[PDB]
């Protein structure tokens, strides 16, 4: 049903670009995947991707937000989603928490518990851009069971990869396959790419083999996601 | 020394069924590009 | 049975770095028409190893 992408991942930002890709093609825009072992419950040093503004993820753990934050409160004691609507922010931290989160763009959303079969504890977080709350819900119930078989998919695959450290070598690209490459990111389909640097058709194909290789991936959208995840284009 | 046709045969398997009812064209293509280039590359050996 | 299926995809992956390092240096220096050389070479040479194994029980 498609999500066998995600076990067949090289490892874990081929996995993490899959799985930002399936939650792109539902209509999210960002999105969170965090994990766990078995019993450790301090949040931080987490197992933790996804495509979150970087400048709010990195203020959320030195603000220390996993002990605030009503989501994954909630995923610590129930396997049930909760919806970010104004009722879960409570206290006045929460409400501080709260508008600081839609000032990096989080407004309407949704998590997902995740308890992986060994004990695993983490959350699956999707971000949904609309106008109003009433538009952004009429959406999350129109895909909610699409997105009810997601976590657990993303759960069973993340969890065989998330505690694995394979150390992956570092991936440099030539002058000309950044710029290539840079186009096939936003949507540039390979012809219209062959027009643009005037090159030929089968010039970008054969160079896109030569990236989706570099990473170590078999599709070429999963690859040109990896690219601006590690800000070597764009 | 290691199996590396599960892709190609994976890759393939579906080469032959996005056209099996005769718009996924290049994704199944780039599939089993770099899923030979994967087996190519490791077919040299010492 | 079939074991020299697998040399003809790799003889198609030499032919294809033999064109990127040749293309690493600059795209000027390589007959354009060997790009879509590699591309069918190894589309071919893939196709008919693939349908190997599938037919394999
Ligand atoms: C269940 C433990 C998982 C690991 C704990 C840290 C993961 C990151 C926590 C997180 O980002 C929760 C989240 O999605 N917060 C969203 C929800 C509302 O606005 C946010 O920033």
């Amino acid at each position: 049903d498609g999500f066998l992408e995600l076990e067949r991942s090289s490892g874990k930002l081929e996995w993490s670009a899959i799985l930002q890709k399936m939650a792109s093609d539902l209509g999210f825009s960002k999105i969170l995947f965090g994990l766990l072992p078995k019993d450790s419950q301090d949040y931080e040093n987490a197992f933790i991707v996804g495509n979150y503004p970087a400048a709010w993820r990195e203020h959320y753990d030195r603000a220390g937000y996993a002990r605030v934050d009503p989501t994954v409160s909630h995923c610590t004691q129930s396997v049930l989603p909760i919806f970010w609507e104004p009722s879960i922010y409570q206290t006045r931290k929460q409400h501080e928490f709260f508008e600081e989160a839609s000032a990096a763009g989080l407004v309407y959303g949704l998590t997902m518990p995740l308890h992986g079969a060994r004990g695993e504890l983490g959350a699956l977080s999707l971000s949904v851009e609309a106008e109003n709350r009433a538009e952004a819900n009429r959406f999350m119930e129109s895909v909610l069971p699409t997105l009810w078989m997601l976590k657990d998919y993303a759960l069973q695959s993340g969890a065989g990869l998330a505690f694995e450290h394979p150390v992956s070598k570092p991936v440099v690209l030539t002058s000309r396959e950044k710029e290539v490459l840079q186009w096939c990111a936003i949507g540039k389909t390979s012809w219209e790419i062959s027009v643009i640097c005037n090159c030929s058709e089968a010039n970008v194909n054969f160079h896109m083999g030569n990236i989706r290789r570099k990473f170590g991936v078999t599709s070429r959208r999963v690859a040109a996601i990896m690219a601006v995840n590690l800000g070597l284009i764009t | 020394l290691k199996p590396l046709l599960d892709n190609l045969r994976n890759a393939t398997e579906f080469w032959n069924l996005v056209k099996e009812a005769s718009r996924s064209y290049r994704d199944a293509l780039d599939w089993l590009e770099s899923a030979a280039l994967a087996l190519g590359d490791a077919l040299i050996a010492q």
